[PDB]
């Protein structure tokens, strides 16, 4: 679990290593304009073609039973080859897999228990046999396997985005505070355009922003000063035209 | 022992402030009118979708978990030097706690530290959803002990701790040295109708569900509904139970041997085999489990055996693995 | 919710076996 | 070809404790267990259990439960036998042997093909 | 407990002989059944895997038939070499409990 950091995102990205870099419901190039309440980060070696399956949606052994991802992830998952780390000469078989288990994972769920998977009726007594397999298996992962098969390492960022408060922000440095002017301003993540005034709402310590009925915020917390800043739409209006002819 | 809730146990239910409204919400609420245990030596209580506590310095600290056996972690609470003090350690427990509790502290994943809280009841409720334990709590004076105060006051959040574990069970604690007293609810997915005053706190609120008043108050999103007839839901009476109705049909379906033949035919001329008029289990074809690569589309592969079909066309051959 | 938080309930079109009763044209009140 | 190499044989009072060793020889565990089998003298082949050292998983015959350890080192490939409690009963050959344990080996159902010299351990 | 019987029990036979042993479980096992060769004073050696399948490095006189409880292997042409003890084994269920063996004399 990662939170209360400038999560510079940019740096991370432009780098050649990575092989694999997707984000689903962000876009990997804007997230250093946001900020995010905690971020997880997860981490873990499969081989190459079992890649495509770390994401929203997917089915096989690893997304149904090892790591599964929401139908509504919002965050990135980062894959690159680690062939000259993990693979050893004669054959690396350490990284396991799980093949078995009683149901399908419920999104982000972690099973490591060891017991024998029981396929049929015949009870397993600790010992595998028919109908009785060991529930996991290993990677065989060799200096000569085509890239397909080769490992990667896969770090799955997930953040979250809830009516909470932000702690890990992009670096964007801060900036003076105007009262009284029509501003496009960005507190926190919330983005917007709008004059900013004083307020009388007496918000609670734990509240950081109030809600109007619409879609649109009406007051914020500012941050490093925890002052209640009111946010009115810019004046506006249509205009019509006289002409005598 | 048993007590009425009356209209306590409302919480902020998403922490966005709003003003002079009325605001319909989903969620774990503590239904009104309902019983709640009173307990007055401490016993083991479920925790299921959430508690409601209420009690009236002696009750310090609560204890969270799954088995209590130092086998899975456990949420402890714990109200010590005037810091409180919250762990996920896998610490053994005692038969009834009361610092005994705090020994083979290892496998800790989480500690916690914050300032101190706690003729005034002090109300709490937790709730744990999605990996976060949120907890929120009020103290309100009182002068009556032979119930649990009729009126009506929503209660502050505090914590939302990310703690992830799954939770079954808990239990209070007493002053380690006729007893103290508290009672606790059980929280339910209770539509409920708040309303917001000018200043931001909950004034008043309606259950959805308990009483058809209440539910015209909530489709109305008013607390006062003047004369007439409303429309507030629809009556459906469900299934009481399931029927499976199929043919007499018992012929098995050749699928046990398409998999195992010995002899396949060439990928150029792969062989197909028109299937119908047969009950297929395919039940033993999954837990005959040697498969590496199982993908079905347009149907979901964990639900062919509910289904059924016009035929199936069985083709097979064999080529290599990329 | 001036005068009385007395209520009535009509079941509409739905003749009335499935949980004063008075059974009308318009339904089961 | 990967070979087992146990340790020589042992003369131990009854009471004590006794230390096989079983170390591979141009090979490594991949993806294999070491299994345990006992042989009294002039009498057959008796099953106890086995290790699987990737994940330090040990099962073993009910018989002999509560007094027989099995333990393995994956690194260095070597798998180590300590039984306690001895009785004059415990003296036979002990053999290490490799095994299968994995689904994608179904076809070759847990048999053993290579077989260490085996280890002569005297309780009297 | 499984129980598994060998048969027979001995045999003498001479160079040359055609050889059969067979070996039968209490219940349906599948093909659960391995069979090996073992020497005086040397470990078993694994000859037939899978009831049928001939193991790697196993000289190609030995083969291996049968079906449902009753499996038999089949000795061609007996060697100088071929005079030991054979098994078969059970891997069904714990646990994998061995044969009293079947000794081959002169
Ligand atoms: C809101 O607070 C102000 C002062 O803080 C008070 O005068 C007013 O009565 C409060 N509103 C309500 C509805 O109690």
């Amino acid at each position: 679990r990662i939170s209360n950091c400038v999560a510079d995102y940019s740096v991370l990205y432009n780098s050649a290593s990575f092989s694999t870099f997707k984000c689903y419901g962000v876009s990997p190039t804007k997230l250093n304009d946001l900020c995010f309440t905690n971020v997880y980060a997860d981490s873990f070696v499969i081989r190459g073609d079992e890649v495509r399956q770390i994401a929203p949606g997917q089915t096989g052994k690893i997304a149904d039973y090892n790591y599964k991802l929401p139908d509504d992830f919002t965050g990135c998952v980062i894959a690159w080859n680690s062939n000259n780390l993990d693979s050893k000469v004669g054959g690396n078989y350490n990284y396991l897999y799980r093949l078995f288990r009683k149901s399908n994972l419920k999104p982000f769920e972690r099973d490591i228990s060891t017991e024998i998977y029981q396929a049929g009726s015949t009870p397993c007594n600790g010992v595998e046999g028919f109908n009785c397999y060991f529930p996991l298996q290993s990677y065989g992962f060799q200096p000569t396997n085509g890239v397909g098969y080769q490992p990667y390492r896969v770090v799955v960022l997930s953040f979250e985005l809830l009516h909470a408060p932000a702690t890990v922000c992009g670096p964007k440095k801060s900036t003076n505070l105007v009262k009284n002017k029509c501003v496009n301003f960005n507190f926190n993540g919330l983005t917007g355009t709008g004059v900013l005034t004083e307020s009388n709402k007496k918000f609670l310590p734990f509240q950081q922003f109030g809600r109007d009925i619409a879609d649109t915020t009406d007051a914020v917390r500012d941050p490093q000063t925890l002052e209640i800043l009111d946010i009115t739409p810019c004046s506006f209006g249509g205009v019509s035209v006289i002409t005598p002819g | 022992a048993y007590t009425n809730s009356f209209t306590r146990g409302v919480y902020y239910p998403d922490k966005v402030f709003r003003s002079s409204v009325l605001h319909s919400t989903q969620d774990l609420f503590l239904p009104f009118f309902s019983n709640v245990t009173w307990f007055h030596d401490n016993p083991v209580l479920p925790f299921n979708d959430g508690v409601y506590f209420a009690s009236t310095n002696i009750i310090r600290g609560w204890i969270f978990g799954t088995t209590l056996d130092s086998k899975t972690q456990s949420l402890l609470i714990v109200n010590n030097a005037t810091n409180v003090v919250i762990k996920v350690c896998e610490f053994q427990f005692c038969n009834d706690p009361f610092f005994r509790v705090y020994s083979s502290a290892n496998n800790c994943t989480f500690e916690y530290v914050s300032q101190p809280f706690l003729k005034n009841l002090r109300e709490f409720v937790f709730k744990n959803i999605d990996g976060y334990f949120k907890i929120y709590s009020k103290h309100t004076p009182i002068n009556l002990v032979r119930d649990l105060p009729q009126g009506f006051s929503a209660l502050e959040p505090l914590v939302d701790l990310p703690i992830g574990i799954n939770i079954t069970r808990f239990q209070t604690l007493l002053a380690l040295h006729g007893a103290a007293a508290y009672y606790v609810g059980y929280l339910q997915p209770r539509t409920f109708l708040l309303k917001y005053n000018e200043n931001g706190t909950i004034t008043d609120a309606v259950d959805c569900a308990l009483d058809p008043l209440s539910e015209t108050k909530c489709t109305l999103k008013s607390f006062t509904v003047e004369k007439g007839i409303y429309q507030t839901s629809n009556f459906r009476v469900q299934p009481t139970e399931s029927i499976v109705r199929f043919p007499n049909i018992t012929n098995l379906c050749p699928f046990g041997e398409v998999f195992n033949a010995t002899r396949f035919a060439s990928v150029y001329a792969w062989n197909r085999k028109r299937i119908s008029n047969c009950v297929a289990d395919y039940s033993v074809l999954y837990n005959s489990a040697s498969f590496s690569t199982f993908k079905c589309y347009g149907v979901s592969p964990t639900k062919l055996n509910d289904l059924c079909f016009t035929n199936v066309y069985a083709d097979s051959f064999v080529i290599r693995g990329d | 919710t001036n005068t009385s938080n007395q209520v009535a309930v009509l079941y509409q079109d739905v003749n009335c076996t499935e949980v004063n009763v008075f059974q009308t044209r318009a339904g089961c009140l | 070809q990967v070979q087992l190499v146990q340790s020589g044989a042992e003369v131990k009072k009854p009471g004590s404790s006794v230390k096989v060793s079983c170390k591979a020889s141009g090979g490594t565990f991949s993806n294999y267990a070491i299994s345990w089998v006992r042989q009294a003298p002039g009498q057959g082949l008796e099953w106890m259990g086995r290790i699987i050292p990737i994940l330090g998983i040990a099962n073993y015959a009910q018989k002999f439960q509560g007094r027989v350890t099995i333990t393995a080192d994956k690194s260095t490939s070597t798998a180590y036998m300590e039984l306690s409690s001895l009785r004059s009963e415990d003296t036979a050959v002990y053999y290490c042997a490799r095994g299968y344990y994995e689904a994608r080996h179904y076809y070759y159902y847990y048999a053993m093909d290579v077989w260490g010299q085996g280890t002569a351990v005297t309780v009297s | 407990d499984i129980q598994m019987t060998q048969s027979p029990s001995s045999l003498s036979a001479s160079v040359g002989d055609r050889v059969t042993i067979t070996c039968r479980a209490s219940q349906s096992i599948s093909s659960y059944l391995s069979w090996y060769q073992q020497k005086p004073g040397k470990a078993p050696k694994l000859l037939i895997y899978a009831a049928s399948s001939l193991q790697s490095g196993v000289p190609s006189r030995f083969s291996g038939s049968g079906s449902g409880t009753d499996f038999t292997l089949t000795i061609t042409s007996l060697q100088p070499e071929d005079f030991a003890t054979y098994y078969c084994q059970q891997s069904y269920s714990t646990p994998r409990t061995f044969g009293q063996g079947t000794k081959v004399e002169i």
